[PDB]
């Protein structure tokens, strides 16, 4: 199928394991942000769902199927491929709407279904958006779509910035300064101090922070769902021209992401911007190798190229460059191992 | 907690 | 291969990936209780070294190598399976000991080495001790060693008690309850109530306690890796009867382990228990679904049941009753997936 | 007959021979806020009863009477149900009033008295206001009340906010959680505790708070003694919605009442809010059996209706709904069989 | 039937509607010694039960019943005339019992048993024993009984002892003392201090108390259940001649009781004495109206008699003089309405 | 105490 | 507490 | 700071 094509079968075993478990449907659950925002994107746009045919991608806990059908749905296809499609089958019975929601488990790349429906509803937004790749099998199930049906998310927003964070980028040397030591127990660590640096180095820091550190206004790289295809999200090229608003050392980029559900009623976003309330996604900052000086009135131009891998995520690639100056850093991420910072 |  | 045949290839792959990482080296490294405990076995031991020929079966870093060099071993095959490997021939080069310490990449149960040896070292224990499965591949290479070689530990002992702890107990069953709420925004949850506690109670503790908690004299299981089997390794049963002495609700049964190098000087002990000062290890805690009230003077009978699983842990069953009251507690636990609750 | 067509005998026995200690008169007598008030009432407004014709519905011991004697009436009709009437008429010939206290045995429902009377005094105010149905005599004793005439007390608030109290809620919890056990001396009792949960909470909870519980202002139900029939209160519906001032869960809602003596001089009022010294009625408190999730901002709606029964109290029942999620909970309470928690 | 010519109905509806509920159930489940060595008793004795017809007469959640059949027990009878009923056959059938324990709802003086049974099983005791007279009942189920069955327990023992406690004495005038005031609030209420005084000696005080205040080996009366017939319950003369092993004021006596199991293999024990862990029935103690002074060696000599009524319960008449002197008291009791000065 |  |  |  796609997604085999598409996946490491050792990844895609740990991801559905992961979100088998009632504690993983919980914690997002409990994010106030996401799934109040959900049910009031569904319920205050309710004639795009009353009497309609939905199709629920990747539904866990079924809890979207479960806004659908208070919105008046006539039928919610609900598609989730980890174990937790029988959790949700219990609650469909549980909740008396076994007329209304059909849970189907597998893969929505692999799966069947008995017709087209009107509207797709999902949560397919990792870290930094694209984390996951869960966009693809969003962007996959189109295939179940109307000529004219709609998505809930209907378009995606990424924003970058450039971050200052001195005590960020200094805390990296701290860590792998413990191997620049001669006798550890007797043992001289210090020729591997430079690889545990580009170790650290490769870690987006996933946290939250004030928005005070950010020098420039956000640039912005979006995703319409609605004319998407698959294939666009394999590689994704960002590039960036930052005018600076601050003058003093840029240690790397900040991102973060909203997106909008576009209905007939009303249109309602559901932001992660360091602005707004922290939800269970956070931040994701990817520092440079070596920072960067700009003053204000600098322009900070460069590129964002995040490659897709089968690892269900992203290699990223971040070359950046003051103009006036000519000074250039760069960095390689693993969008797949972050660094869980928040406390 | 965080998503993954 | 022995290790192929017992493990799925998601796991494995994730497990030589987590000790790919020089953050996480460092992280045992840094536990002066279990390097410094190490070097001294070995150092003060140095008569089982000298002029010795010694396997040191999951090297990582090399650092219990470079012990063996240092106490005057002839020769160390270090066998790391991880790429943690290729850093441990960079350290062996770096301190100029490429004579002396020889990195053989790869399982121990697939490489081949040039000569029977006089001494396996290993730190093969996982949390519970069994966690990882990492015994059977220290067992495996005892194909290895010369008639009356040595193995550095030598023997490990499991030590398992009864403890009361309400604010534990109630910290998961509260996590668990959310599952009961008939209206979260609107839907009813209640149906999924059994099944979120049978899921977090199956998963076990990993923090320290007071000692004030222990409710009897520990039972401990002893495994003399001189003389045990690969094979005994893939059911461990072990009973129990504890002379409860002191009133109360039994919560669970807490477990550590202390390991012992019987050398020919003297025989060191490295000890995780819970009067002992903290380790990486921390202990293990497996909670009751539901506790069993025990008086003073009452005996608490029952068996601990681990089945070794492909995913490199056990499966643990522990059934409890008091056998004064006939009160019974069944449980189940995956060591595989734990709740790490220190802080 | 009125009294007796809507209580059940047995339950009125009971009643009626609590109220015929001592013991209990003197309980309410050293209330010193609520005998201090009834006093001050009523020597404060002196011209409501100098020269007047006054009628006291369940006097007990008299106190009351004696306060309009102080005041200046001219006759005083002392009717008491319970045995505690013969007390009264001892205390009346021990304070020579003999010409001014008459006191007359009987049920106000089904006694004579020879002249109507310009003021009707009591205290017929129960938990939650409410409890055991006395205001309903009170109502019925206006048929011996001259056309203008007064009623002490005259009007009467009862004021319910929602509140947060996990520290209770457990406590309640964790009672019901008793039948949860699957091996209780070897039986299971687990097919109980739904029974076990709803018995639980079922129980109001009389005790005192702190106000730093309430998440909302108060909203307040009035019952005017001048214009009610007794009828009115066979069936009291109380609709409510709440502008939270706080997050958090809502555990419930806390009950308090406040009655007005409004005289010709000043209006004299006796509160039992939680803000005010406490008293013999304390405060009451109906527990959620899964309390409700919310937002500061949000409303909280619903209906507090209670339905009188033959037991001299009231069945409750608390539907309420947080607007913006649609989470929702019912309840149902016995009024007559509360928790007294207060230590 | 000779339950309801022997009761007043409506002492009998509140008494069954306190029995109805859990929570009631609970607490007697929670008494450990009560529990425990009921189960003890019947586990012990498993040649009483093994094979056998088995009777529990006022099962309530239906614990014994379950011990009897963890006994072994053919079949069970498990008769309970409050609405606690339901609730054990909803134990019955979720322990899978159905084949082995009958849940016959009603009075064992009203209800139809198909078989005689071998062996009464039965937890009749109230305060002193005879409190609830649950006993005739229970003697009643004798007509159940196989010509040369058991009866568990069978038999009991109350013990009287003479105390000192002046400060329980004098503190029944502090009480009264309230009403002794010239101006309460403008009254004087001395008129009513001697009925106050009356109504507290009145009173049997249910409490616990350290068993130095007792002043005389204990007097114990004893009723073979085997034997009995259930008129000997209506009146209980219980004589008395205490041997002073103390000096000092007599103030009252006190009660407690114990039952004994005898069962074929052996006999066991449950002791509500004060020289015992405390149990949920504590003591009771009655005074005298006036002390008595009596000296080691003494005799004090007298009669308890106790003497049924409709409510369920005994009126007490203690009669005493201290017969080296002459010095004589009394007092008259009713032993519904007992001070519980526990705390 | 209280008034039941 | 106690039992009635 | 544990082991895995
Ligand atoms: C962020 C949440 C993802 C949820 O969707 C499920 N999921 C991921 N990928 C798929 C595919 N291809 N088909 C069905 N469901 C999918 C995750 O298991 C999680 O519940
Ligand atoms: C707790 C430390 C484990 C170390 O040993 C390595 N390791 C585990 N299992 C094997 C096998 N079968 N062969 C070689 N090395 C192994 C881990 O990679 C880690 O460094
Ligand atoms: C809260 C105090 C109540 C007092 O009033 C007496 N009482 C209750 N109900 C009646 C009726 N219907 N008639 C006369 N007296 C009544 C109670 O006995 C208590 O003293
Ligand atoms: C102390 C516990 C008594 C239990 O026995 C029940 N009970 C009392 N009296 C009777 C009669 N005559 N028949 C059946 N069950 C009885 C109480 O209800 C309580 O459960």
């Amino acid at each position: 199928s796609v997604f085999s094509e598409r996946t490491e079968e050792s990844s895609a075993v740990q991801y559905f394991q992961f979100y088998g478990y009632l504690s993983q449907q919980q914690n997002m659950m409990q994010d106030y942000v996401r799934t109040g925002t959900y049910q009031r994107a569904i319920l205050q746009n309710h004639t795009d769902f009353k009497d309609k045919i939905v199709l629920d991608v990747g539904c866990g806990s079924g809890i979207l199927s479960f806004f659908a059908a208070q919105a008046g749905a006539r039928k919610i296809y609900a598609v989730e491929a980890s174990t937790m499609a029988q959790h949700a089958e219990v609650l469909v019975k549980s909740n008396n709407l076994t007329d209304r929601i059909v849970v189907i488990p597998g893969k929505v790349e692999e799966v069947s279904l008995p017709e087209q429906v009107d509207i797709i509803i999902s949560e397919p937004m990792g870290y930094m958006l694209f984390n996951e790749r869960m966009l693809e099998s969003y962007l996959h199930a189109k295939k179940y779509l109307k000529p004219s049906g709609n998505m809930f998310p209907t378009i995606g927003d990424v924003h970058l910035a450039p971050f200052t964070d001195e005590q960020l980028y200094m805390e990296q040397f701290t860590k792998a300064n413990f191997w620049y030591q001669p006798s550890f127990h007797g043992v001289d660590l210090s020729a591997l101090r430079g690889a545990a640096v580009d170790e650290y180095f490769r870690q987006p820091v996933v946290d939250t922070f004030d928005i005070r550190i950010l020098m420039a206004k956000s640039v912005k790289y979006t995703v319409n769902f609605l004319e998407a295809k698959e294939g666009d999200l394999h590689r994704i090229e960002i590039p960036f021209k930052f005018h600076m608003l601050h003058s003093g050392l840029v240690h790397g980029l900040a991102f973060w992401f909203d997106v909008a559900f576009i209905g007939s009623i009303m249109t309602v976003w559901l932001s992660t911007a360091p602005t707004e309330p922290l939800t269970h996604w956070y931040q994701v900052r990817c520092l440079f190798q070596s920072p960067l000086f700009a003053k204000a009135g600098d322009t900070l131009s460069g590129t964002c190229l995040l490659i897709a891998n089968k690892r269900q995520s992203y290699d990223i690639s971040i070359v950046a460059q003051v103009d006036q100056t000519g000074s250039k850093s760069s960095n390689l991420l693993d969008l797949k191992n972050p660094f869980f910072r928040y406390t | 907690a965080a998503r993954k």
